[PDB]
């Protein structure tokens, strides 16, 4: 049991004070403009609102409290080093004079070159927001790019793997694009012949994870390249997997013309419950002069926002991007150099193929097992059901991985523990995983038990929805 | 330096375990012709050094707290209460509740986010947040789109000019076409609307500052068969008629305004609140009420069917996350003020606002533009260039004149108050600007 | 369970790394002075690092998270407004050039002023520390003006109520003087008459607080100066209570001639769980020349620290004293003012007299009950122990408040709740020690239940200690 | 304004209920000639109005990082991950833990508090940390005296001035005598110990940086029945033969060192390590294990009854309280670094510390002082007046030239490196007071 903040408030209790003469509204607007009923807000003083958040927040867990091996998000570590950091740029405003913010423009423009290094791109844009939206930023490129060359009217297919995310897809159909999927292998990698015969001058662009959704690094990526190449086809990369190779493979060396990225993800800037993110794009430099507006140049007098891009696609939010998102990204690179993401990149994938040598001998099975890189995808022996083994971990004290993803694989678990992880953390968390596989099968459906709630009525929940206190 | 904690034997063991010789013959099945580039970033440092180079770039910037510049952000106080709160690591490392027995911390804030929201704009009910202001405009518009089955669009020039441009982008995406009414004396026509029209956009206050009566523009609309879209500042609906009052069918906005550091225009996080009647069509995350199997109240993601409303048609959307951080210290923000705290807020930076006007009119060669009334923001005509005043005056020590694109008239300055903002303040800002002039 | 952060260590682990390059010993220190074996430190990862305290804060309570009604603790809000105050300061050395902090012996210098003016003292040092420091400075001040005034050796006893903390005595044997207890009439407060013959050339000082340990304002405090003066005993003033009477009431204008304030009690600064803490200690004129040094005064060329005083005790604690601790309080005093401060005391009196009335409901009684100030004590029915009644808040969900104190009250129960709690919350707390009552003797004799770990084995602790890890 | 939460039908309620006519009139029963007296204060500002002026005020300083001041506080690196931890409300805000079964997040800290200064000092137990470096020491001399039963003390003068000072204060007080060694050559020379002495105390490194061989102490200390007490830094400790190598009975020393914000000397916390066979004697709160009804592993306060051992006759104590959360930093400072991570540290700031002594001793007019070896501080005989010279370094934006009190010698400035001095840093300095000289 925990009381709502509205249950906490009191008719005309008051909080912060941050006026000392507070005017008369009828004496700065004309009364026609005047709210009539005040919004029901809380009404709680200071120490009551913080009862209420410190109590929400030990009703909650994150990365500083439990193993998250949560696939495809990367949830590693987040250093306290970068929160400092970013309160040192607080109080810049976006309008004031580019003379006196050169300090944010230069960490920008050089967050930009890091990131352009380590991705092998020629141009690249750090204001898309977090989820698809530097998905969405990247199609539109690829759009604008066909469109250019004339070829926009015939450029209306866009190819993805059957393993590919919902997003990828969904972000091309919105784009006007229609969508073909293209099976993958035993191996669970791409399939040569059925790319061979999907390509052609009507395919704008096909979209493409590297390590896959499974965990697997696409052997004959430069294949796949070239046979893009040759049908003047647009090789997109979905960054979210790029943790497996900072720093051992260049997007770019294989082919890929634009590079969705999350900083959220890859380098530290934490998940924050869902957001705010950052999703840079790089770009090739054929597709540079379609990037959004504006990019951060430097010039010998110093550096500015560059607006004067005739073919941009134009802007995709406001501003310049997630200011602060990108401040820590930079610390997080500038404190670990080359060597220290390439080291991450290295232990991210040995814990992962340790964690699942661990988890088969729990008895999981893994379909598709080549050498795993940062992720791989388990199943639980027939007759468990993943929804109710996440449960089950629940109680355990563990966060359960990403389930029921990627579709290809039933009952999926996609395990991605990340470098900073421990490796008797990735043993404990297997003999749970194990432990559970023990239980009876009751225990299992009705689990959790000691968690603040146990399961919840998600169907009371969908047929009679309750969205705000007041409904 | 690295956040790795194994050590060498550590690695030793797990590499013999997974059948490898090395780090490197992890990737021994990559293709080996670009394994290992020489990638070009600059040498390790310790985090002490790391912070010191953050603090000399620092050094190179003149802070903007207590600045005069406006236009979708402002300095307004950040309270530190809401700061330390939402540093608590359980919020900030925490990722999308997919698992709620564990994330009733989060789902709830998220609830009681909605709920604020919802009563702010005067409407039913709430999404946990869009990317910022712009991008919450676009889903918004994209809903009404959906919603009449039309592609036809009409925006007041008084939206910001920036959303307006996020929304072209998102209107050019989906094939629908945008009409631009363009402000005449500092305010927005009522428009004749036809029936290609799915959704008409107007912002109050006006990106100018102008106080703009959204009723007829509803009227207008809902006459078309097309649905109203308001774009309102929240902080300014603490004291302002809400779109919901008016009969507007979406409203959305930015939350820099509640609280949020400027952070060079990064923090941000877009609200959209519309009517239980579109739900189907609510792009974002949705937490509801709901029940665990022995009666205790918990909070849960709903309704997630909405997915096939939103792609089954037109102008589809693919929102696959949110701000959640930064509404929650919107919320934060919200329940620490209270109705009345944020009324008061919200007049005293009207008051200095206006006070601030007033004197900067006495200023030679200096003319209104916005009309009355406005609200805590307002543009000026000035004798000189708007940029080389904005320039000039950060010369002397202050940020303000925010520049105002031609398209809304020549030599235009934005300008804006908060409630740190005191008459000895603007004083010495009109001085400045005296001597520029 | 929880594990130890010894346990958490792994031989060679690494956490923070601040050398880049480090140095051979060797090269720098002869054999003879370098450490042969390395301390057993933990060796653990920053994440790990992060997992454990964080996990131990939510194993953990505070005023941020509970009620707590502690006696003579003054347990209100710390507002998180002076968390950022003082990390302005955090960037001072104590020996820099004065001429470049000036801003710090200001704001020293202010709150010197700020509690004088709210005492009614004409001199004060903000050096000693938390806990009986500034008794221990005040006390010693004390013995300097009667043993320069030749009368060391007939000045050798100090009076102490018989409510009093036993602090106050401890103190004062241990500054050389012997303690003679005084009792109190069956109001509970001060016995006049017993006084009257316990006064004379052979006392030193009459130590008390004001309201007393009871909570109850010594009405005839007055005749007590009166008395004292007539006899050349100074009256010592512990300010465990001034939060009843701050802005109503200046103990100077009461007759105390030293009083000992604590920041972190009637000033917000943080408990911290023990300390750190101040204890500043203000004066009148004719013992001012005896406060320890350095103290901050104001000349026309700034504000400097001087040692200049011959008859000072000397110093007490290192550097100036808590400054940060000052920083707070300071913070504290400019945003609430004279009516902000009176307004606390008024209602901190308030909460205390509303929670009396409620818990006398339930039988709980109170011993001594004249108008109660900042807190009251009282005393379970008979047939129950404080003890088992304060295990039963823990499992309630509330901190009971201080127990078994003062002595001359059997099953003691010293509840103070301070101004910043509401009115709801102090009748949930009245709700549960209701109904703990109504529990059975074996229920309340075995709590708490759900609590992280139960009653602990007090006798294995004193009979078999383990004070460390390494035992 | 205030933080409090009654409104005012609250108020009017609860006094109906506990019969007062008003706030005034619950302060009825006062003599009425001390009531509400005309107390100045200025008047109430708000939050951000208060914030504002700490910014005015902390913009009138100098700020000292990377400072080169040493004599007991030195600017090392301050990690933000302990920092942020420390930080977490319920450590932040917690009481003493009499109630240990809601509070074993403080305890078991606290134990494992204990357990890394009893390491660091190279002894068997140590309490929960004294006020400070200073007050450590007088409650160790103390704790010293009631255990050989004597009255006598011998100090080196190598201890810090400050500390003495305090002792000196502490001993006046329980009526002990204290005896002050002088140093020779910057090292403290071997006393003879009479039987009169219970306390024989010593620093390494000495005030002036200088190393000590502290095993002959020891010995010396012990025949003639007396303890021997370490003054020792915790970092030193990180490199240095501990205390307890050298025999000594009682180590104590300032946790600044530890990663702690120097605060203008405000921030500390006293250590306090000893023989298990004195813990009858030992001072302050003292954490053990245990066990709950069922088994589960527990920390309590322990051993109380010390109270009385420590009253029982002559220099009692009565340290009631401690220093928790600096404490606290500490721990969480000693375990972000571990053993080599402090070894590392303290290592850095040595070789920087030996390259600046090596360059200022360039400077014509400047002579050595404290003699080798010396650890991360020394001191330097300057061709004028040491405040002089701190003041010109002041004024050039250096913080250099720390003053050393006549009774060491006549124009002696300490110079102190951290790990977080380059070089390019210790150049800098010296020209600066090439300059000056």
């Amino acid at each position: 049991s925990f009381p709502l903040i509205f249950e906490r408030s009191r008719k005309g209790r008051r909080g912060l004070k941050l006026v000392k003469a507070v005017p008369k509204a009828e004496d700065l607007i004309p009364k026609e403009h005047l709210r009539e009923v005040p919004p029901r807000l809380p009404e709680v003083d200071e120490l009551t609102l913080v009862r209420h958040y410190t109590g929400l927040s030990r009703r909650q867990v994150g990365v500083d409290t439990t193993f998250y091996p949560l696939g495809s998000c990367t949830m590693k570590y987040n250093p306290k080093l970068h929160e400092e950091a970013a309160r040192l740029f607080a109080d810049l405003h976006p309008y004031q004079d580019p003379r006196t913010a050169q300090g944010a423009l230069r960490l920008m423009w050089e967050l930009g070159e890091y990131l352009k290094a380590l991705t092998g791109m020629d141009a690249i844009t750090l204001e898309p927001a977090a989820g698809a939206h530097g998905e969405l930023t990247g199609i539109l490129i690829i759009r604008a790019y066909h469109e250019d060359r004339g070829e926009g009217r015939t450029r209306r297919v866009v190819l993805v793997p059957d393993s590919a995310h919902g997003s990828n897809p969904a972000t091309a159909s919105m784009a006007g694009y229609q969508v073909r999927e293209i099976p993958s292998g035993p191996e669970g990698e791409v399939d040569l012949e059925a790319l061979k015969r999907e390509l052609g001058p009507h395919v704008a662009a096909l979209m493409l994870t590297n390590p896959n959704t499974l965990g697997l690094f696409e052997r004959r990526i430069l294949e796949i390249s070239r046979l893009c190449k040759e049908a003047g086809v647009q090789l997109y990369y979905d960054g979210a997997n790029l943790n497996a190779i900072m720093g051992w493979a260049r997007p770019g060396d294989m082919g890929f013309d634009v590079v969705h990225l999350n900083l959220h993800k890859t380098f530290t800037v934490p998940h924050g419950g869902g957001g705010p993110g950052s999703g840079p794009v790089g770009v090739k430099a054929h597709l540079a002069p379609y990037l959004p507006v504006p990019l951060v140049e430097r010039g010998e007098e110093g550096f500015y926002l560059d607006f004067d891009r005739p073919k941009s696609i134009g802007r995709v939010r406001s501003f310049y991007g997630n200011f602060l998102a990108l401040v820590r990204a930079w610390a997080y690179i500038r404190t670990l150099g080359l060597e220290g993401l390439k080291k991450a990149a290295a232990l991210a994938v040995l814990n992962a193929r340790y964690l699942k040598e661990l988890l088969k001998e729990k008895g999981y099975r893994v379909p598709y097992d080549g050498p795993s890189m940062h992720e791989f995808v388990a199943q639980p022996p027939e007759g468990f059901r993943a929804l109710d083994l996440a449960k089950g971990l629940l109680e355990l004290g563990f966060h359960p991985p990403t389930v029921y993803f990627p579709l290809i694989v039933k009952e999926a678990l996609m395990v991605e523990p990340t470098e900073t992880e421990a490796k008797e953390t990735l043993e404990a968390f297997a003999e749970a995983m194990g432990a559970l596989l023990k239980k009876p099968k009751e225990w299992l459906e009705n689990a959790p038990y000691s968690t603040p709630v146990r399961r919840l009525d998600e169907l009371r929940a969908n047929k009679h929805p309750k969205l705000t206190y007041f409904d | 330096m690295d956040y790795t904690p194994h050590t060498e034997e550590e690695i030793r063991e797990m590499l013999r375990r997974v059948g490898a010789a090395s780090l490197e013959d992890l990737f021994a099945h990559l293709p080996k012709e670009i394994l290992s580039p020489p990638i070009d970033l600059p040498e390790p440092l310790p985090e002490w050094k790391v912070l010191e180079e953050l603090r000399r770039l620092a050094a190179q910037n003149l802070p903007a707290h207590k600045a005069f510049l406006g236009g979708g952000v402002r300095s307004h106080h950040v309270p530190p209460v809401v700061q330390a709160l939402a540093a608590r690591g359980e919020f900030l490392t925490a990722y999308t509740p997919y698992q709620p027995e564990v994330s009733q911390g989060v789902l709830q804030a998220t609830f009681e986010y909605q709920t604020m929201i919802a009563e702010l704009a005067g409407l039913e009910i709430a999404n946990a947040s869009m990317y910022d202001g712009a991008t919450a405009l676009a889903e918004g518009v994209l809903l009404a789109l959906r919603e009449t089955g039309r592609m036809g669009v009409l925006v007041s020039q008084g939206v910001h000019p920036e959303y307006r441009a996020v929304l072209r982008a998102y209107l050019e995406a989906v094939g629908a076409k945008l009409l631009t009414l363009p402000l005449e004396g500092g305010r927005t026509p009522l428009p004749e609307v036809g029936e290609e029209v799915g959704a008409v956009v107007v912002q109050n206050p006006n990106f100018l500052g102008a106080l703009e009566d959204l009723g007829p523009f509803a009227e207008a609309a809902h006459g078309a068969g097309a649905l109203f879209v308001a774009v309102a500042d929240p902080l300014s609906l603490g004291v302002l008629k809400p779109p919901g009052a008016y009969g507007a069918d979406i409203a959305v906005g930015d939350g820099q305004s509640l609280g949020l550091p400027m952070g060079f225009g990064g923090p941000h996080f877009g609200f959209l609140a519309t009517k239980k009647a579109f739900v189907r069509q609510l792009p974002g995350r949705l937490v509801s009420e709901t029940v665990d199997v022995e009666g205790r109240r918990g909070f849960i993601l709903t309704l997630q069917a909405r997915e096939q409303y939103i792609r089954r048609a037109k102008a589809k959307s693919n929102i696959t996350t949110n701000a959640q951080l930064t509404a929650l210290m919107g919320a934060m923000y919200l329940a620490a003020l209270g109705p009345e705290g944020l009324r008061e807020v919200a007049l005293k930076s009207v008051e200095m606002a206006h006070k601030l006007h007033a004197l900067l009119l006495e200023v030679p060669g200096v003319r209104p533009f916005t009309p009355k009334p406005f609200f805590n923001e307002f543009a000026l005509a000035l004798p000189k260039d708007p940029e080389a005043v904005r320039r000039a005056l950060a010369e002397r020590g202050f940020h303000g004149a925010t520049p105002v694109p031609r398209e809304y008239g020549e030599n235009l300055a934005l300008f804006a108050a908060t409630e740190l903002h005191e008459e000895e303040d603007l004083l010495a800002l009109r001085e400045a600007l005296k001597e520029v002039l």
